[PDB]
């Protein structure tokens, strides 16, 4: 993709997460643990439901139209019956054809694109108290218990309160 | 002793391969298919009033063919012919068939107005064991055979004016005799001729004496015309012989009807889209089943699968096997 974390910077995803297409795994004294982020599983679900709904959206009613098929051979105008639904249908069969590649090398890209704005607003989150590792993993350098996790995943985390902490432990 | 805070997405045991810009194979956690590839094989009764034909075409309904006498008066909004269908009738052609049976099928009805047309000076109502009606001779039950009376067939000249505000639709024809024997014994005169005109334009029909293949006991034919008279028009109709006359209209209306070819069984569901394979689910944009259809129909594209993307990139965790 455009951004470059599916498939780039993260190595791979998680089978184990089963109520959520993005979210968070962490280290801490505590122990291991996972949670999924809402907000963005969301946002690529309602795009992805947004384009579906587009896509199957009914714009098609035929009722009498010309013949299709011929039990004689007639010459000038069934050539030209023929030529007209043919023609039709390599255009039709075209259009399918160039909206399936271009909606899926979108969705691709939109899907990544989710991935990379939660990575992003994560370090934004940390300020100076965290450094980015480069696989989809920040090193914090502080104690951050069960419940400093859950803020950082619920968006309550003030970096003011470790920064002094974290500061110290990052520069020797 | 600090913390690692990972962010990731998820990924599935098993993904679907789509098509994208780039990729003509990648895998994603899931798709959804774009293209209607089967049918049940029956066309469901609603919400379209389907008439099956069963043993008749449309054209013998039409002209009153006697096994097709059921249908007389019929609506539909699709016309359904089968493949059994047969005539069983005076043989006959109609020169440009495919025509008439399409603004009949649009038309969507065989609704028949009488009309008292007069025929001074020939024998009406002639018949043929070629179409049998109970046990005795009959022909088309929308058509009148006019033959000699006495030893004398004159001049015939009646008109018919279209006072009503909408198109009537004629059915006429003329008969071409075997021989001149038949042409001479039939019609007196030695070269018949019909003339059917409005105001605005008219055709004339010469029929032409000769042996055609034996059909039904006969080697004669009757060949099939016909003539729209809209409001404020007048019919007129001049022979010295050889005339099928009409017996009155046709009813015109304009609407959703339509004509289809197919030996699918009729059920009872409901769906929008028939094809001559049965009805399809219209819930895809597309379909593969058939190029003909009828109704608010996928539309036909020459890919039996298209898959549509509904997940991200399928990344699963490498192992060392
Ligand atoms: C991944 O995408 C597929 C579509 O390719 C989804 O499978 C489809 O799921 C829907 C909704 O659950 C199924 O429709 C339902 O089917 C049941 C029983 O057949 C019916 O009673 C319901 O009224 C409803 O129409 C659909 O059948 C199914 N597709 C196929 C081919 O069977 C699937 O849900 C998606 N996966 C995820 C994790 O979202
Ligand atoms: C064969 O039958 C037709 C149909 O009836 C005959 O046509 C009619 O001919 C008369 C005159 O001979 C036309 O009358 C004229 O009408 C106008 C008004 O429209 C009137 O002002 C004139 O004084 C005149 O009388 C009549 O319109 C016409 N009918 C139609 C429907 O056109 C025809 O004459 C017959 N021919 C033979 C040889 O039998
Ligand atoms: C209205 C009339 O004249 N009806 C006749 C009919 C026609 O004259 C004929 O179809 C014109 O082409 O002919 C019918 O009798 C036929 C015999 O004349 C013929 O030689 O043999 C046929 C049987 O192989 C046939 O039956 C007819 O079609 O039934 C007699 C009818 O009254
Ligand atoms: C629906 O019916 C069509 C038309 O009969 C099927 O395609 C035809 O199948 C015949 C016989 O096997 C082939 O020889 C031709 O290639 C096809 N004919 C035409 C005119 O296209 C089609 O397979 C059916 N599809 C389904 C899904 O039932
Ligand atoms: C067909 O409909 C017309 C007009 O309503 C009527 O005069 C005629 O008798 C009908 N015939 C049959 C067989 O239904």
């Amino acid at each position: 993709g455009l951004f470059g974390a599916i498939a780039g910077f993260i190595e791979n995803g998680w089978e184990g997460m089963i109520d959520g297409w993005y979210g968070f795994r962490h280290q801490n004294s505590e122990g291991t643990g996972q949670a999924a982020d809402l907000k963005s599983t969301q946002a690529a679900i309602d795009q992805i439901n947004g384009k579906l709904n587009r896509v199957i959206e009914k714009t098609n009613e035929k009722f009498h139209q010309i013949e299709k098929e011929f039990s004689e051979v007639e010459g000038r105008i069934q050539d030209l019956e023929k030529y007209v639904e043919d023609t039709k249908i390599d255009l039709w069969s075209y259009n399918a054809e160039l909206l399936v590649a271009l909606e899926n090398q979108h969705t691709i890209d939109l899907t990544d694109s989710e991935m990379n704005k939660l990575f992003e607003k994560t370090g934004r989150q940390l300020r100076e108290n965290a450094e980015d590792m480069g696989n989809g993993c920040f090193k914090i350098y502080h104690k951050c218990d069960n419940a400093c996790i859950e803020s950082i995943r619920n968006g309550t985390y003030d970096h003011d309160v470790y920064r002094d902490e974290a500061l110290n432990n990052r520069f020797q | 002793p600090g913390a690692t805070l990972c962010l990731g997405h998820h990924a599935v045991p098993n993904g679907t391969l789509v098509k994208t810009i780039t990729d003509d194979q990648i895998e994603v956690t899931n798709a959804t298919e774009l293209v209607q590839s089967s049918s049940t094989g029956k066309i469901c009764n609603n919400p379209h009033r389907i008439l099956d034909g069963i043993d008749c075409t449309l054209i013998d309904a039409l002209l009153g063919d006697p096994h097709c006498d059921v249908f007389q008066n019929e609506t539909w909004d699709l016309f359904v012919e089968r493949s059994k269908a047969f005539s069983n009738c005076y043989p006959y052609d109609v020169p440009d068939y495919a025509s008439l049976r399409s603004l009949v099928a649009s038309s969507g009805t065989l609704e028949f107005i009488t009309e008292g047309f007069t025929w001074t000076g020939v024998t009406q109502n002639g018949g043929s064991n070629a179409c049998k009606r109970g046990p005795g001779s009959g022909f088309f039950s929308r058509l009148n055979w006019l033959t000699k009376s006495g030893s004398t067939y004159p001049v015939l000249n009646v008109t018919m004016p279209n006072n009503d505000n909408f198109d009537k639709l004629y059915i006429w024809g003329v008969h071409h005799p075997s021989t001149n024997q038949e042409q001479t014994s039939l019609y007196v005169q030695a070269s018949g001729r019909v003339t059917v005109s409005t105001r605005r334009s008219q055709q004339t029909i010469i029929p032409n004496i000769g042996s055609r293949p034996w059909v039904r006991m006969t080697s004669a034919r009757i060949s099939i015309y016909w003539t729209i008279v809209k409001p404020g028009d007048v019919l007129v109709i001049n022979s010295n012989g050889n005339l099928i006359a009409p017996r009155g209209y046709f009813k015109m209306r304009t609407g959703k009807s339509s004509i289809m070819r197919s030996d699918a069984p009729i059920d009872t569901c409901i769906s929008e889209c028939i094809t001559p394979n049965g009805s399809i689910p219209n819930d895809k944009p597309f379909q593969n089943v058939n190029k003909i259809t009828y109704g608010a129909c996928p539309k036909y594209v020459k890919q039996n699968t298209l898959k549509l993307a509904t997940g991200m990139r399928n990344v699963p965790e490498k192992q060392t096997r």
